[PDB]
Parts: C-alpha cells; structure tokens; sequence
DNA sequence: TATATGTATGTGTGTATATATACACATATATATATATA
DNA sequence: TATATATATATGTGTATATATACACACATACATATACA
C-alpha cells in the first residue's frame, strides 16, 4: 500500500467502494434465482442495447458519427 | 496465334524452373534423381544442400540430382479425362484441351521423357526415361503434405500405374515442428501439428522452452539443412502400390461429391505400432496407407478452415482477425493500414499462412455496400473499399486503405466479460483466439455467403432483424404472450413465428413458390420511344457482370441495339435501345408464366434464394441443418448457460 | 522499429510482420513491398554482400553468393530477430 | 520483310483500362476530358465519383468525361530520341 | 562444380590451344595473358558522395575526410551524456 | 424439318497453395555495330 | 587497323501493376443426336 492511501478521504471511498460492492453481490444473488433460467433480464438489456447500436449504425451509413 | 505472337515470346528453355543433372539421359541416366519442388524459395534451399562440397563428403550433388518446379498446387487429370469407347471393344483415355496445355506437366513430361501410350511394364521399356526417380521435396505442412502430393500420385495413377508398381515415386521426409530444449543439444522433432499439441498439452511447464514452427521449407536454417543432408538417404521414402488404392484414388479425387461426404464424416483413423514400425524400418509406403491419413487430415482441415461455425457466424480467420482486432484498437481506436493490422494478427493471433490472403480476408471483412457479404461488418472502412458494380473486386490496394474497430458494435455484441469464459485456441503453447464466440444475437443466419469447400457448399441468405428479434423475446421473455406455445413449439419441432428473408437495402420484391423463394429486379417500359429502363437487379447481382452476360446471348441481341449505363455509385439504372418493332416479338416468343413476366424472361430479372445449410460444430466437424430454425434452437442453449456461468 | 519490437524477448517474427510493425511505429509512408525487400537485405550475411556487419540475424534462406543475394525466400517465409 | 513488317506484326486492337467517353470523336469532340490517373484505385475513385447520379447535378460524368492509366511512372522522350 | 560459399568453375580447352591465347590476349605488366582471357580483374573505383545534417549533398575525396569529419560529434556527444 | 435429349463447357463465392511485371535514378563496363582508309 | 556511332547491363531506394491451382453447386450457354417425319 502507498502513502497516499492512509488519508481520510481514501479510507472514506473504500467505505463506500464495500457498501457498492454488498450491494452489487445482493443484486447478484437476486437474479441467480429468477425465472425461466438465471440472467434472464440481462440478456433482454443486452437485445435492447445491440439492437439500438444496429439502428445508430444503419442511420450513418456504418460510419458511426 | 502462336506463330503471330513467338517473334516476342520464344520457346521458354526454362522448362518450369529446371536445373539439369550432369548425367540426365545419357550412359548413368537411371542413376539420377528429380527433387521437384514446390516454388522458388524451396529450390533455393535444395541448391543451397546440394552444394557443400565438403562439409557433406557423403551427401549427394549434382552430378546425380535435378531440380524442377511444381508451380504451386498441381491440377487434377481424374476430373478432366474421358474414357471413350471404340469399336474394338477397347476403351481409350483421351485427355481435355486444357489438362494438355498445362504449362507445369508438360515441363516434367518434357524432363522425364515420359510417353502417354506406352506402359512401362517391361525393363526395356522403364530404361527409356531421362531419371530414375521423380522425389516430391514438398512442405510437411498439411496443404503441401496432403493435397499436391496425393494430386502427383493421382496423375501417376491415372496414367502410368505400373511406375507406381515399380519404386518410381519418391518423396522427403522433413521436420514440421523442432523444439529446443535449453541445456540439451538435440531437438524433439514432431512431423504432424496435432501430435505437437497432444504433447504440449502434456506439460506442466514449458517456459524454457522454444518452439519453431517450420512452415515451408525454406525456412530452415544453416545448422539445420546441414544436419538434414547429412542423412539424406536416410530420409527418402518409396510408394508402393497395393490393390485396394484404385477405390481411394477415385473417392479422394473422383468427379463424384457424394462418396466424400459418405467418407469424410469420421475423423482420421490412428496409425497402429506394426504399421509405424514397418515404415520406419523397411522405408516404404502404401499408397493407400498415405491416402487415408494424410489427405484425409487435409480435407478436414481445408473443411475447418473453409466453413463458418453456426454459433457465431465466422470462419477461422475470421476470427482470428476479430480477436487481433480486439486486441490491437484497446488503447485507443486510431486507425492502421491494411498491411500493418495484418501484421499484428499475424504476429500476436499465431497465423501460419501467406499475407495476400490475410490482407484479402481484411479488406472484405471491412465491405459495405448493398449486396455485400457482411451486413454487420466488425470493422469501420475508411478509404475506396469497392462498389456494388464490379461486386466488391474494385477496392485499393492494402497500402491505400484503413480499417477501424466499429467499437460500440463489437462492444454489445460480443460482451467483453463473457470472453474470458470461452474455450480458447492453443498454437505453439500460447493461447491465441476461441474456438467460437457466442454472440447475444445468432449472428450465422444474419448474414449472406457461397463458398465451395472439401465434400459440401456453403449458401446462406439472410433472414430479417424484426423476425429474429421476436424469436429471441419470446424465447427470453416471461411476459410476452407467444412464450409457453414457443417453448412448446421447441418441445416439438414445429414452427409458430415467421422467418421472412432480408429485404433490407433492396428495392426489387420477393416472392414465394412452392418450397423456394424468387427474387424480382424492376423495369420500366416505354414504347414511345422502344426503351426499357432497369432500375433494379435481383440480390447479389454485380452490374457490369449482368450487363456482359445480356451481350453474349445473340437471341437476345436481335431485338436489342444500345444498351447504356447511367448507374449511379449505389443506385442501378440500366437503358437499353430496341429496334422497332420487336416488343411484340418479345412478347409472342419470350412466353409468359405466371412465375416470371415475359420482359424478366427477356432480361434475366429473376433468381431462386437457394440454401446449403452446412456449418462446422464445436469440438470439430460437419453439421448439416435443414431450415434456419434448426440453427436457432441450437443456438439458444449455449448462450443460456454462458449467463449463469458468468 | 526494430529496437523497440525486439525489446521484451527477442524471439522471431516473419519478414512481413515486423514489416507492419515498423510501417505502423515508424510512420512509413510508402508501399509495402519495398519495405519488405529492404528488411530482407538488411539481414543477409554471405561472402560479397552489401553489410558487413548486418543489424539482424537472419533465420532461413536469405539467397547466396551465386546469385547474387536475389533468390532469397518470400517473406512469408523467411524471419530475422 | 513485308510479311514480317505486316501478317506477323498486324493491326492490333484497343488498349487496356480504358473507358471511353461517350462523346468521343463525334459532333461535340472537343468539349471532351481525358481523366488520366495514375493506377487502377485511381480508377476506382474516379469511377466512383463520376457517378454520382442526382446527388451532384453539377459535376461531371461520363457523357463528357474519360479514363486511362498511366501505367506507374512514365518512360522519359527527352533521352529516348 | 562450386559450394554455396566457395566458388570452383572448371573450363575445358579446344585441344592445342594454350599456346594460341597467349599472342591473342597479351600480357601487360598489371594482369595476366590468363585473367585477361578469363575477365579476372576489376578496379575499385569510388564515388564518395553522402548526405549531411540538415540535409543536402556533402562529397568527399579521400575516406581520411568523411573520418576527420564523424570523430567530432562522438566527443560532444560523450560530454552530453 | 422441327423437336427433344443426352452430351459437353463455363463463370462464381471464401479460404487456401504457389508465382509474375512496368517505371526512376548514376556511372563504369561491355559486346558488337559502323565509316572511310584503301 | 583504324575513329566513330547507337543500344545495352548492374547496383539501392523508390513509383505502379500482373497470374496459376483446389473446393461445391445452382445456372447459363453450345451442340447434337436421335425420331417421328418430311
């Protein structure tokens, strides 16, 4: 560990970095759970994501301005 | 012709690249030998062996040696013979137009002194030749190895069995893979690429270790052809040929496709311990032998290398050129020549091939324009990357253009934290790229393609985005109210939600009869003036190709006088001039169904969307689907558990 | 280019390979063919060549004495570290 | 010497990479372009840009306008002759 | 009949023809009847012109200069470092 | 004298295998070509 | 034997391009080989 790590403020964003991760592995297991089959939601996102990134890639002659 | 144009062009006395032996064709002529090699860099090597004078005492030279080009690959004579029958009750073989004036056989017919109605069964008659012996010095790579080699012993076969018979064919053994232990000072010398990786698969710590891929022979250095022509003789092999071979020679390189998919389902049979140890110890081989191992090996090969996987939609290099690409723009996406990139994924992805056909495979993965291959490319074109007119072969030269990560695109669809979780590629030791991508879309049925390959074809039209789209939602999707008669519908194998073809950047219209789909191009008439305006072609249509294929039709050139293109860069507009009164002879003689018009009749404005659904498998080999929904119902697992396992 | 692609190990590269690179980190702004034949000349070593102390190690076959240093393999081929 | 001089050497034919205006030679001649470029990418722009069909009402095509390559470098007459 | 390093060309005469070289081909004092048959001697006849820092030609005339003028920019360049 | 009917060629797509060619620039050497001498 | 041409080769660093082969299959163009006859 550096020097720079042992001030106040570094000790305050390492708090804040475990309470984003508890977050993070509660919303982990919440959707290991779910139905059909687990990342079930993720996987809709990710079809809504790539299907606007064809549509912004149609609109520029595939040059992505 | 040729008597017009020999004042510039003479006999060539360069008999293919020929070197002659001191003593070809004269008193000690069966003494001698014939090292045909491949290329120009291979004949450099053997020139550079055959003369150490003294550092080899006991080698060989060319008092007793040629040498003689191959000129690449060798053509086929068993796909352009025929075997006519006359009177007598005799069926005599008589050669093709273009098998006779091939430039590369008639050098080693001129060389030989070989004579095609003779037979050689006698003595007297195996003592008329110029050599003794015709030795392929080719590559031990699976190409060189495999393919060229069975097509020599298939052109000896099919004309002079009885050399074949008597030990006239005659090839080297070299070295694919050398490693070098550190300390040791001998090499572990390995001669096929797949018992390289079983062995280094095997260890568990290979960081001392250097590894030389050998991938023509020419690239084998001082120390190393010293130490290989030292022990020449001791490395020659002899073809001996058995009974069984004439079934072998006709299903490997015989005019009939259905016997090479019978055969090449199965995997290459391994090679027993009595066999390797009469080859290594009585230093012959059987034709038949060599003809189920190593051109079997290349078929398959030239299948993997030849056909896209069905999960994520690419060949091989493909998706080695995907992975560099990944790897190369991660810093920041500036742009790289062509030549440069190729460069790269040649280096850190472990390509062992030519950089022409990198640099081809670059340029047409970065197309697009309508009627391309790719609708999704990976990459951004920036520079001339060719047109719909001359069908993509006008671009630049790879010093010219660039090419670009289309980030955002390659960013949703093939996920980055996904990729860590995939089966990757092992050459040499290192891990250079996966043995597939699984995309959050199923990407193989997205796009077009046509390719030939070992055994089968490949064809694929494109479906829409829309009907996918909906598939995948209402697989995926609990609430969407066509997901449990979907999940039925896969239960058993019947179909719910259309597949409609891509019409997407096409302006023509589709139709469908009976089992297959038409594709329509669209005209305009007048008759005030005897002029039909294309407007539009059918898909995947070059335009100056459809233009001289409506010249070369003489009934179709006598209703025509002027035909002019207007085309724009990506916009067809085609005019042609009629001779007066000739609508209604076109009419009355070109016949109407009620599949196509009789003006499409007249100008070709039609094509069938015909499929050949055959993909490559994980873990190795063919897979021959029916429909596209057989394609995306195996798609869909894969992709289900990569989520839980990320 | 050629100090600084060889810095981490010097292991070998193909002719063509570490011709991209050096066109890539060097700002060349020319062909690629010449490129290639001047790495392949700047390596070879044989009685009555151009470079007597030549910058590379040249691993293959870079021509000979009797031809002049012109029948060398194509860069496909050939590599130099 | 005659035979030689003709049968032999005879009349040819037209060169390579060549299009043809479509106003060569006739009533409007002289209005004419030749756009000579330098290979055949060259080519490939300009056959590109000269079709610009209604996206450019004011620039060239072909009914006025030509190309022919030049081949690479051009062979010097000043110390030919 | 030579090596790849080691040059052995071997002739064959016309019988009874030593003697007929040498009035042919005469010996002068600085090569012989032999290597002026045979085309075994060459001058080594220099052309000393280089390119300078800032660019531009710079000529020599003896190698004694293009020396006398590089040992300077080693020395400023060792009290630099 | 029109009709079929079984023959034979022929480009075309992707991923492979092996090659080929024109031009500029300076200067020393070369091997045959040329007058006119006669 | 002489004075005189005009074409000809090779070196490094540059400028441009050409071409043969494999593999599958739907499709296009060329006869041609008969079979009634006529």
């Amino acid at each position: 560990l550096q020097a720079r790590e042992l001030l106040i403020a570094a000790k305050t964003r390492r708090v804040e970095k475990i309470k984003k991760m508890q977050a993070r592995l509660d919303k982990v297991e919440q959707l290991l759970q779910e139905s059909p089959f687990p990342g079930a939601s993720v996987w809709l996102e990710e079809i809504d994501a790539v299907e606007k990134a064809i549509i912004k890639g149609r609109n520029t002659q595939w040059k992505f301005h | 012709l040729q008597s017009i144009s020999k004042k510039d062009n003479h006999k060539q006395v360069d008999v293919d690249k020929y070197t002659r032996a001191r003593n070809a064709g004269g008193k000690r002529a069966q003494d001698c030998m014939l090292l045909a090699a491949e290329g120009d860099s291979a004949l450099s090597l053997l020139r550079t062996g055959l003369t150490l004078g003294k550092s080899n005492p006991s080698g060989p030279s060319f008092d007793f040696c040629g040498m003689i080009s191959l000129g690449g690959v060798i053509m086929n004579a068993c796909k352009k013979v025929t075997n006519i029958t006359t009177d007598s009750g005799e069926t005599i073989m008589v050669r093709n137009e273009q098998l006779t004036n091939n430039k590369v056989l008639q050098g080693i017919v001129q060389v030989l002194g070989l004579d095609f109605n003779c037979h050689y069964k006698t003595q007297e008659e195996r003592a008329k030749l110029r050599y003794g012996c015709i030795v392929a010095c080719v590559d031990q790579d699976l190409d060189g190895c495999g393919k060229i080699l069975g097509l020599l012993l298939a052109y000896f076969h099919l004309f002079w069995p009885q050399l074949i018979i008597h030990g006239f064919v005659k090839r080297l053994l070299t070295p694919l893979i050398r490693v070098y232990e550190k300390g040791k000072t001998m090499p572990v010398e390995f001669y096929y690429e797949q018992e390289f990786d079983a062995w280094a698969k095997k260890q568990t710590s290979l960081a001392n270790h250097t590894v030389k891929y050998y991938k023509g022979l020419a690239a084998h250095d001082t120390h190393e052809v010293k130490s290989m022509f030292k022990h020449f003789d001791n490395m020659v092999y002899t073809f001996t040929l058995d009974d069984s071979a004439k079934e072998l020679f006709h299903i490997y390189f015989g005019g009939e496709s259905e016997l090479r998919k019978r055969e090449l389902c199965t995997g290459v049979v391994p090679l027993t311990e009595t066999q390797t140890q009469s080859i290594h110890s009585v230093r012959r081989i059987p034709c038949s032998l060599h003809l189920q191992v190593d051109t079997k090996a290349y078929k398959l090969d030239a299948i993997e290398r030849q056909i896209p996987n069905f999960l994520d939609g690419m060949t091989r290099a493909r998706r080695k050129i995907l992975a560099g690409g990944v790897k190369c723009f991660a810093s920041n996406n500036r742009e790289r020549k062509v030549f440069q990139f190729g460069g790269y994924v040649a280096d850190h992805m472990f390509y062992h091939h030519g950089d022409m056909s990198l640099n081809t495979s670059i340029i047409k993965a970065a197309q697009y324009y309508p009627g391309s291959s790719h609708l999704y490319p990976v990459f951004i074109g920036i520079g001339s990357f060719g047109s719909r007119h001359l069908g993509g072969k006008d671009a630049g030269s790879p010093r010219y253009i660039s090419v670009q990560l289309a980030s955002e695109f390659i960013k949703t669809m093939f996920p980055a934290e996904d990729s860590w979780l995939l089966p990757y590629v092992f050459e040499d030791g290192q891990r250079a790229e996966p043995e597939y991508y699984v995309p959050v879309l199923p990407l193989a049925i997205m796009e077009y393609g046509a390719n030939p390959s070992e055994g089968w074809k490949y064809t694929t039209w494109a479906r829409q985005l829309e009907d996918i789209l909906a598939l995948v939602r209402a697989y995926v999707d609990k609430d969407n109210p066509k997901h449990e008669l979907l999940h039925y519908a896969i239960k058993h194998k019947i179909t719910i939600l259309p597949l409609r073809p891509s019409n997407y950047n096409f302006k023509g219209h589709l139709k469908r009869f009976g089992q297959y789909y038409y594709s329509y191009g669209t005209y305009v008439i007048s008759e005030q003036r005897n002029i039909i305006t294309i407007t539009e072609l059918p898909l995947r249509v070059p335009t100056v190709a459809y233009i001289e294929s409506i010249k070369k039709s003489s009934n179709r050139m006598t209703f025509i006088e002027e035909i002019i293109d207007y085309s724009s860069s990506e916009t067809i507009e085609i005019l042609v001039k009629l001779k007066p009164n000739s609508l209604n002879r076109i009419v009355e003689e070109f016949k109407e169904t009620e599949e196509q018009d009789s003006i499409e009749n007249f100008l070709r404005l039609r094509n069938c969307l015909h499929s050949h659904l055959n993909f490559v498998k994980p873990k190795g080999g063919i897979i021959e689907f029916n429909t596209y929904y057989e394609i995306l119902y195996a798609w869909l697992p894969y992709r289900r558990e990569l989520y839980q396992k990320r």
